[PDB]
């Protein structure tokens, strides 16, 4: 059948996923991931959209700050629009999934809701497409790519000028900061490319 | 975060081998998530973080992948003109244009709520302003509005069969990272993948530029332009962060340099090393580099020839016979808390001085504090992430190749003083202070030994766990924070495909409501600590031969 999703756990416990359409595939992941990760994917949500001084206090708001300053909502759901429903049930399938095994836990909380949610004092909401991307997004591209010291760089290069003079500086700039040094061992040979 | 890739050609008994450690830093729960996926035209086993929908590591029984961090220059400042009058606006195009903005409410536990408002212009989100030269800052990302579509380039390489549909994917991520290919026939390949800008003439990625509109990208470079090799003439892909090809530009970060010293090369040395290698030798050389010193490399030569006119006698003299007699391999004493070499502890101290008479002296205050670390970092939880040769390190060692460096000396950071002289003045410095906290006889140093942790809080520096699920690990160990490795076409097998993996603490983080833990939440940890691993299942058979539960669903949309 289309409407099953089989799941099968090994020896270590890992899910395997059988489904026969790209919802019911999704889907089976994000309820795995619900039952093995509830408060982990729960505190990177908040993580990642700037939302952890809500449930942690006062010592969160600078970070929550500064998470949301880093980016555009709007820009976000905007891609998430033109998506197409093959690529658009990747992402709600899953959400789906969580909020299937979301639904169990809070509804039956005196067995199935992850121990830290008492000790936080607080509960699992249910996610939508948006989060699941937001997750990606904050975590892989502000971890990984959002990299720069340009205004630093410029500072520290000022600091050269008043010290060495004008061309000096410049070229002990490049000395500490080069923009390309030929001698770094390469991934590709120079045969190569 | 390392790869190395082994092709036909090098690899003993299969034909290619896939080796990849991530490197983020070490959590509780685990980082990563195991997961397979059959159905809809997905047929693939691996682990990825925070359970992304496509596994950025695994295999797919016919080609296998991963990721290791790109570091390319992909973002750029734009130094935006403000108006003192007719305010959220910016001059572009000669015309004073209107910025988007947006209220933010953050609800505060147990406070007063705060709002405040995020400003963008066509260049990026505005970081900072300067009133004063009427100056705001937008930082530009070349992925901005590609994020969506590079989760999904990462899903739907999973079903590619081979290297011309797994390129169509590679095409698409948008974000600086390398990716890593392996197939059934032993081909390997690597992309760099990542949108670039096509920068304007004159443009120094490495500082700001007017968002006037003159120094406005071009676009951005097309695939063609992205650094790939398939099929290498070497036989064999190794990645530790380091430049893709020749004349690449890093990331414009002042603490990342793409120099002559760098740790890819404890990489190289092992693979060249044997003509073929196994999988257990590929697997091996996991366990080498984890352990490996990364400066004894770097300036043993210089110490040696400093040292080479001193008497026997002489304690600076004495230190580098130490180091001279070591292999830059650390392992633990007995007592699980030292090392049995004070090698890293000398190298330390001495780096340290050198650091602060050449590099730290030409560098005006306080920007001289960007050029001390010796890379030997680390509190009582021990490294945050992976070692490496500190930047101060990294421009130390074009200075003592002087010539042989292609980096012109614009000042000498030796400051007129032979450099033999600066190396015995900072070997002396490191005998007094060792010498001080251990004593005369070097033979019984016992120096302490690097830790791991398994934190608790993720790495934004949020609660993940209660503070009580911390981990610790007696050795540091510089690897991923998973390893997998695939075998393709064994000799010693019927399988056609071989894949290993290990995911600690464990699979789950569930702990119920009364204090009882999965059963699933720590069984990788020992695993981890000891080099082990744990197959990887794909087909059916295996999975239904290996199966230790079964939950079936009737769902409908
Ligand atoms: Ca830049």
């Amino acid at each position: 059948s289309s409407s099953e999703i089989k799941i099968v756990r090994d020896e270590y416990g890992m899910p395997h996923i059988y489904a026969n359409d790209t919802w019911h595939l999704f889907y089976g992941y994000g309820y795995v991931v619900a039952q093995d990760r509830l408060f982990q994917m729960e505190m990177a949500r908040r993580s990642t959209q700037g939302t952890v001084a809500e449930v942690l206090g006062k010592d969160f708001v600078k970070f929550d700050k500064d998470i949301r300053r880093n980016y555009w909502p709007d820009a976000i759901r905007a891609q998430i629009a033109a998506l197409s429903p093959e690529d658009m049930s990747i992402l709600q399938g899953y959400a789906d999934g969580m909020n299937a095994w979301i639904d169990k836990v809070n509804t039956n909380p005196e067995t199935l809701l992850p121990k830290q949610f008492n000790t936080f004092g607080f509960t699992p909401k249910r996610w939508e497409p948006f989060d699941v991307a937001m997750i990606f997004v904050g975590t892989m591209a502000n971890r990984f790519s959002d990299s720069t010291s340009e205004i630093d760089n410029l500072a520290l290069l000022t600091a050269l000028k008043d010290k060495y003079g004008v061309s000096q500086g410049m070229a002990v700039f490049n000395q500490l900061k080069w923009l390309v040094n030929p001698s770094a061992p390469t991934t590709i040979a120079v045969q190569e490319s | 975060s390392n790869m190395w890739v082994i092709g036909k050609s090098k690899a003993q008994d299969a034909k290619a081998i896939m080796v990849n450690g991530p490197q983020f830093g070490w959590y509780a729960p685990a980082y990563t998530y195991g997961i397979g996926l059959h159905g809809a035209g997905y047929d693939v086993t691996g682990n990825t973080p925070f359970a992304y929908p496509g596994l950025v590591f695994g295999h797919n029984g016919v080609i296998s992948w991963g990721s290791t961090a790109g570091f390319g220059d992909d973002v750029d400042i734009f130094a935006e003109r403000l108006s003192a009058e007719k305010p959220g606006y910016y001059l572009h195009n000669g015309k004073w244009v209107k910025m988007l903005s947006r209220e933010e409410t953050i609800t505060v536990k147990n406070g007063q709520a705060e709002t405040f408002t995020v400003w963008r212009t066509v260049h990026g989100n505005i970081l900072q302003t300067d009133q004063t030269t009427q100056t705001a800052y937008a930082k530009s990302r070349a992925w901005d509005g590609k994020e969506v579509a590079s989760l999904l380039a990462w899903t739907h390489q999973m079903k590619a069969k081979n290297w011309q549909e797994w390129t169509q994917q590679a095409a698409k991520q948008a974000l600086t990272i390398n990716w890593y290919y392996a197939d059934v026939n032993g081909n390997i390949g690597y992309v760099h993948t990542g949108a670039y800008p096509d920068r304007q003439s004159g443009h120094d990625p490495r500082l700001p530029v007017p968002g006037t509109g003159k120094w406005d990208w071009k676009g951005l470079l097309p695939f063609e332009m992205n650094p790939k090799v398939y099929n290498p003439q070497s036989g064999y892909i190794a990645n530790w962060n380091n430049s893709p090809q020749k004349d690449y530009p890093a990331s414009d970060l002042f603490a990342f340099l793409w120099g002559g010293a760098d740790r890819v090369t404890e990489i190289d040395r092992l693979l060249e090393q044997k003509p073929r290698l196994t999988a257990d030798q590929a697997w091996d050389v996991i366990r080498q580099t984890s352990r490996q010193d990364l400066n004894l490399r770097l300036f043993l030569p210089t110490l040696q020839a400093a040292t080479s006119g001193l008497t026997q006698s002489d304690p600076r003299r004495q230190l580098v016979e130490t180091l001279t007699r070591w292999d830059g391999i650390n392992l633990l004493n007995d007592d699980g808390k030292t090392w049995q070499q004070p090698g890293s502890a000398i190298l330390n101290v001495w780096l340290t001085s050198m650091l602060k008479r050449t590099v730290v002296a030409a560098v005006p205050m306080p920007f001289d504090k960007w050029y001390s670390a010796s890379g030997y970092e680390t509190t009582q939880d021990g490294p945050t992430g992976s070692l490496n040769i500190s930047v101060g390190a990294k421009i130390l060692y074009e200075a003592v190749q002087g010539d042989k460096s292609p980096i012109p000396q614009a000042v000498d950071l030796f400051a007129g003083k032979p450099q033999q002289e600066v190396v015995l003045a900072a070997l002396e410095d490191t005998w007094e202070t060792l010498s001080k906290r251990y004593g005369n006889n070097v033979s019984n140093w016992k120096t302490p030994a690097m830790a791991l942790t398994f934190r608790a809080n993720n790495f934004f520096g949020v609660p993940q766990a209660a503070a009580e699920e911390t981990r610790h690990q007696a050795e540091y160990q510089n690897r991923g924070t998973e390893n997998d490795m695939i075998v393709f076409s064994p000799t010693t097998s019927d399988r056609p495909v071989l894949a290993w993996d290990v995911v600690a603490p464990g699979q789950s983080g569930f702990i119920a409501p009364d204090g009882t833990v999965d059963k699933h939440y720590e069984d990788q940890l020992k695993m981890y600590e000891n080099f082990g691993r744990k197959s990887l299942w794909l087909t059916k058979q295996d999975v239904e031969a290996h199966k230790e539960s079964q939950e079936v669903l009737h769902v409908q949309r």
